[PDB]
């Protein structure tokens, strides 16, 4: 399952990625499209073990976000480190304000 | 004081990522003349990666600058540790003709943290309407 | 007794068609008064009024949204209309992801602007001994 | 007298908004920057959308800015001329460098609320989106 995370990892950081694709690459786009619904399950349990982290939490948000547009208690998990993140970036804009300002 | 070391350590690290992306750089467009060529000859075994590594093993001069704000654009384009190219981006400016490589480089972070901000508003929502929806 | 307030609410379906059509006239100001007449309604029961909102009306009313959004016409108005009309009810799903589009342009223009006057205005005052 | 000042408004941008500044009532400067930002075809290099217009705001003087600026504050309070106001602001700042405490902290206050408000609304947007 880490590998897992190192691949998820590898496919959202290409050098360049085909267009008009979720992840970057129709193939796995393709797969995320089809799960058993206890495949998806495990997919975004791990999702909430690396959006708990901040490092590994992008990948897990292009994963999800993919996921998202796929389909029709742990959802809570999720959501509220996603918010937590969600602030985080706001404060960066602001500071990007600064920056944008001072040129 | 180790500062120091570590400053050294990442101007060593341009020297190195820049040369390779030129490197790479030129192999591609001679690459054009003739499609069958050798390939080209990197030192360690790419090619940001190592730069931003070197960039993230650190505990929080003028000439090695503009070798930064490529990779720094680099790492913009590639969403690599957004928030790390950000604050390096305003310690920059802090600091210390190149204003314009600058715009590109804060045009470029702007954009993606606009991707990454609306796709977890988008994950934010989603995750709001299923909730509501069990 | 609400309903004649629904009545009131399709008042501005005239102001659309009068609108549409002087547009078709020009295709050869009109936005601006179905807008002034959108904004003469009152910000209760306009939820309602676009509920009972006839199905002709409202490609109609779409095309001046769209207008508004793209022109930053009085854009908290043009959002909450666009929420409304999808909260109540395969081309007009093209026309909404066009109007959407427009607003979300105008909204992080406007935001990306203020964001740069508030930080302006915080360097200024702070350099002021 | 004003009619002079109205005929200039029926040509000329510049000297429109400096009689208008030196002169009240602000409400016709009001309604030609409105007509300038608001313009249903506008000009992608200009800052206000109309190149004359950032001309006399750069060309604008320590008085007419400071003038301006009140005004800039008072049509900020009302959130129907609030944008209008945001649009002239901002190009005033991109046209003068970094060169009365009470008007700047006044502007900064209403501003900020304004911020909050347009963050409200891309959130409630981002429902708009996943709907869709």
């Amino acid at each position: 399952p880490g590998r897992l995370l190192n691949l998820f990892t590898n496919v959202v950081t290409t050098r360049n990625p085909d267009p008009d694709s979720l992840t970057g690459l129709k193939a796995v786009d393709d797969v995320l499209a089809k799960l058993s619904d206890e495949q998806i399950f495990q997919l975004l349990l791990r999702l909430r073990d690396w959006n708990t982290n901040a490092r590994t939490a992008p990948v897990a948000q292009r994963v999800l976000w993919a996921l998202f547009k796929s389909h029709p208690e742990v959802l809570d998990a999720i959501k509220v480190y996603t918010e937590r993140h969600y602030k985080r970036i706001e404060e960066l804009v602001d500071e990007s304000y600064l920056v944008e300002y001072t040129l | 004081v180790e500062t120091l070391m570590a400053g050294e350590r990442i101007a060593e690290a341009l020297e190195l990522g820049m040369t390779d992306l030129n490197t790479i750089r030129e192999w591609e467009e001679a690459r054009q003349i003739n499609p069958n060529i050798a390939p080209p000859q990197r030192n360690p075994i790419p090619a940001e990666t190592y730069v931003l590594n070197t960039l993230q093993k650190i505990k929080p001069p003028f000439s090695t600058i503009p070798s930064l704000l490529t990779f720094l654009n680099l790492f913009a384009q590639r969403e690599l540790n957004v928030p790390l190219t950000c604050r390096i981006l305003f310690f920059v400016l802090k600091t210390h003709t190149m204003r314009a490589t600058l715009e590109k480089v804060r045009a470029n972070l702007r954009a993606a943290l606009r991707r990454q901000k609306d796709e977890m508003g988008f994950n934010i929502a989603a995750l709001k309407v299923v909730s509501m929806q069990l």
